[PDB]
């Protein structure tokens, strides 16, 4: 049903390693706990 | 959908006195509370 990939160090650019991070993001009506650093002044 | 808890504690039916309770936690917990149960 299912086969490889199979990347050598020598492929064409083309077929190469490629990793991916899908951040997927949520809005329900519960409380948003996930937020950025927010940078604060002297 | 935030969870809060206040609370305090005195030494000492009900005591006939006043007491604010203050702010202990709030948590960003997600669930429905509808019952609840004592753990001892």
């Amino acid at each position: 049903p299912l086969r490889s990939y199979s990347f050598r160090p020598t492929y064409g650019v083309g077929h190469q390693p490629y990793r991916v991070v899908v951040l997927s993001f949520e809005l329900l009506h519960a409380p948003a706990t996930v937020c950025g650093p927010k940078k604060s002044t002297n | 959908g935030y969870f809060k808890i206040y609370s305090k504690h005195t030494p000492i039916d009900l005591p006939q006195g006043f007491s604010a309770l203050e702010p202990l936690v709030d948590l960003p917990i997600g669930i429905n509370i509808t019952r609840f149960q004592t753990l001892l």
